[PDB]
């Protein structure tokens, strides 16, 4: 009773031959299908039985079963396709999805562009301090922000946050979040904000002073 | 859909493997309704599908109607040894002038009547040993609109 | 003829209480289909949780649900149901109904938010990202707004009533140590505008009924 799907990403291009597994705990060609599923909207029924294509679905969407594995392949990859889909085993007594597979769009290295946003003094009135670093559309998504307060290195004070892919530009924005009370914030000066990336030569660093 | 189904009930679970399938059919409201069983087995490289009977209902009394459908056992000699002994599936379909418009899909079990030969299978399998277990409390119904009249 | 599926019912409840989903069917009988119910939790993947048989109307349940949550179907109302007794905060989630079609789901509703929590109601705290020298560079500028501390999810941020839509990126929110919910919402302007042009960033969370429109100018 178990579904065990990858892989767990995938980057392709559009026209791609896309091939997803799932094994399976039982070999009943009956009880496996597939879904694909975008963000906030209910999972879409694409494969049934095994290898049964259900109405509306392209004929570019295909599955097969050999042995305990079953695998959804897409021969040609159109914009509409990337999304996350889930192979299902509706067995004796339990249904199990796999774990989901997530195709995204390849493309090339792009770096970040870097802001930094000291806290508003209407915050600090309210008694805390947010320091927000922004990291604007940059590919691929792997990015590391480090904060420095006088460049004292932070560490368990700050919570990161990533956008979908942008459906014009393939590109990711993060956002990393450095949270002090008043009283903290105010005790220093510099507050910088360091991204490593792969489309940058060198560490890129935005800071600012007051607090 | 003039043609709809009510009710199946599976009327002698569990059974031998080669007692014929009993099915309690009830459905609601001129060219003769075709009811069909068929086996399901799926092995490593293949995927089988043999009719296990069929009857030809008609003219087709209208209302709603109950009758018993008896459909012959599977030959044990067109499955492979290795499905005797495992988890299969049957489907019940009725299609009306041969294009199906309602399919009912049930899990079946199928072990030794006796602890030791469950626990000791022989090497050739005792087709007169096996008993079958329709899991008849959950069907899995797929319905397609089709023309009638 | 339409099918569709519409879940009600989801909201907030408190750890132990019960919560009925309703997941109303238009276009066919309840009771001739199997009828599911499969959640997924904020970021994670499905998971079924019950289903329900047509002829007899027997039921199946995943371990970590069975006992508390019961599955039903009313034919007069053609609605089926989810009771949840003995809530978790794990059972936090959208919940989906789906229509059985074979061992498969062939369609699904909206899916409905259940949040378990002991949690006030809160309103959020909105923050400008105020544009500057260090948001601005090559005739673009960086601004934005932080919706910060709210409770139970979900806000939603416009621009400008909506009119203001391209470079906008509203990140995910993030689940704070408090137990409170935060995120930012920033968009990329011309910079040569930034002394004609008014942003304002709405802000609207309904479970406490809070709407908030902020200004975001420089800060001078």
């Amino acid at each position: 009773i178990q579904m065990t799907q990858s892989p767990s990403s995938l980057s392709a291009s559009v026209g791609d031959r896309v091939t997803i597994t799932c094994r399976a705990s039982q070999s009943v060609s009956s009880a496996v299908a597939w879904y694909q599923q975008k963000p906030g909207k209910a999972p879409k029924l694409l494969i049934y039985s095994a290898s049964s294509l259900y109405s509306g679905v392209p004929s570019r969407f295909s599955g097969s079963r050999s042995g305990t594995d079953f695998t959804l392949t897409i021969s040609s990859l159109q914009p509409e396709d990337f999304a996350t889909y889930y192979c299902q085993q509706d067995g004796w007594s339990l249904i199990t999805f796999g774990q989901g597979t997530k195709v995204e769009i390849k493309r090339t290295v792009a770096a970040p562009s870097v802001f930094i946003f000291p806290p508003s003094d209407s915050q600090l009135k309210s008694g805390t301090a947010s320091v927000v670093c922004l990291l604007n559309n940059f590919y691929p998504r792997e990015a590391k922000v480090q904060w420095k307060v006088d460049n004292a290195l932070q560490s368990g004070n700050s919570q990161e946050s990533v956008t979908e892919q942008d459906s014009k530009d393939s590109t990711y924005s993060l956002s990393s979040t450095l949270t002090l009370s008043k009283a903290d914030y105010e005790k220093h000066k510099v507050y910088a904000c360091e991204v490593t990336h792969q489309g940058l030569s060198s560490p890129v660093t935005k800071s600012f002073n007051r607090g | 859909s003039i043609v709809s189904l009510l009710g199946i009930k599976v009327l002698n679970n569990p059974a031998k493997f080669t007692d014929p399938y009993e099915f309690e059919i009830t459905f609601e409201c001129k060219h003769d309704l075709e009811w069909k069983l068929t086996y399901v087995g799926s092995s490593r490289s293949l995927d089988h599908d043999q009719e296990l009977d069929s009857i030809l209902v008609g003219p087709v009394p209208v209302g709603v109607n109950k009758f018993v459908f008896s459909a012959d056992p599977p030959s044990a000699e067109l499955i492979p040894a290795s499905e005797l002994v495992s988890v299969t599936v049957i489907l019940l379909s009725c299609s009306y002038d041969g294009r199906e418009f309602v399919r009912v899909g049930y899990y079946v079990n199928n072990e030794y009547d006796e602890e030791e030969l469950r626990e000791n299978p022989p090497a050739k399998v005792q087709v007169d040993h096996i008993v079958r277990n329709i899991l008849a409390e959950k069907p899995r119904v797929t319905r397609f609109n089709i023309v009638w009249d | 003829s339409e099918v569709q599926l519409v879940e009600s019912g989801g909201g907030l409840v408190q750890p132990g209480g019960s919560l009925r989903l309703s997941c109303a069917a238009s276009g066919f009988n309840v009771s001739y289909y199997s009828i599911h119910w499969v959640r997924q939790a904020p970021g994670k993947g499905l998971e079924w949780v019950a289903s329900i048989y047509p002829y007899y109307g027997s039921t199946s349940y995943a371990d970590s649900v069975k006992g508390r949550f019961t599955i039903s179907a009313d034919t007069s109302k053609n609605t089926a149901y989810l009771q949840m007794n003995s809530l978790r905060a794990e059972d936090t989630a959208v919940y989906y109904c789906a229509r059985g079609y074979g061992w498969a789901l062939d369609y699904w509703g909206q899916g409905t938010l259940v949040t378990v929590s002991s949690a006030s109601t809160k309103g959020p705290s909105v923050f400008p990202l105020a544009p500057s020298s260090k948001s601005t560079s090559g005739g673009t500028a960086a601004l934005g707004c932080l919706v910060k501390d709210y409770f139970p999810e979900p806000v939603t941020v416009s621009w400008n009533s909506g009119a203001l839509t391209s470079g906008v990126h509203t990140f995910p929110a993030v689940l704070q140590s408090s137990g409170l919910y935060s995120l930012s919402s920033v968009v990329t302007v011309p910079s040569s505008s930034l002394g004609t042009q008014t942003y304002i960033c709405n802000v609207n969370h309904k479970p406490s009924n809070t709407k908030v429109d902020k200004k975001v100018e420089p800060k001078s």
